[PDB]
């Protein structure tokens, strides 16, 4: 869908609940020590990016034990986990990975610092 | 595969075969099939929580094709809902 690039960006710091609850917003950035991994590689398109982003995203012993063991094994082949039954939107029933700034003004596709992880419901509100 | 409209019509054996299908789809390519069989354990069960009963399991149960069973179980008998075939 989109042209090869670098993925960069120093990520952000997440506890252990990066996901469901956020000491922030509705919206989770991606863990600093992801952005560490995939700093510096070059990916065929952005797809080619979250999917490598959540097969790390399952390496990682801190972030993976947050998730049951079957939203663990979707990760692992690079498929993004399922939301809770609340966050879902349609057929839209995974974890989505939007841009701040838009690939349009500045793009930024594999500017991970770019990045963050929502629910449908978010995304489809924040648009 | 062979795919009942009711909870009544699974045994517990069957029931468990029905949560390892979808686990096997959960890593397929694609959730093209999954999202299917997760509609139909949805309807099926009946449960509130949905799907989350798989990928959100209760912390006062195992994570596990037995621990969801439980959960089906008690939560319908506690309801007074049919339960699972028995043979
Ligand atoms: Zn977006």
């Amino acid at each position: 869908r989109n042209k090869p690039g670098k993925a960069t960006g120093k990520g952000k710091p997440v506890n252990n609940k990066w996901l469901n609850n956020a000491g922030k917003d509705l919206g989770s950035p991606v863990p600093d020590r992801i952005a560490n991994k995939l700093r510096d590689k070059e990916f065929k398109s952005f797809d080619d990016f979250r999917k490598k982003f959540w097969e790390e995203v399952s390496k990682d012993p801190e972030l993976s034990k947050q998730f049951s063991r079957n939203n663990n094994d979707r990760m692992k082949v690079g498929k993004a986990p399922k939301t809770r039954t609340q966050d879902v939107s349609g057929k839209r029933t995974s974890f989505e990975l939007h841009h701040e700034k838009p690939i349009s003004q500045n793009g930024g596709v594999y500017d991970m610092d770019n990045i963050s992880v929502v629910t449908p419901k978010r995304h489809i509100d924040i648009h | 595969m062979e795919l009942k409209n009711s909870i009544s019509d699974y045994t517990e054996a069957e029931f468990v075969q029905l949560l390892k299908e979808i686990e096997k789809e959960n890593v397929a390519a694609t959730d093209d099939v999954l999202d299917v069989l997760l509609e139909h354990f949805v309807k099926i069960t009946e449960h509130p929580d949905g799907t989350d009963l798989i990928y959100y399991p209760s912390d006062n149960r195992d994570d596990s094709p037995e621990g969801i069973v439980k959960e089906i179980k008690e939560w319908r008998a506690a309801n007074g809902k049919p339960g699972f075939k028995q043979g």
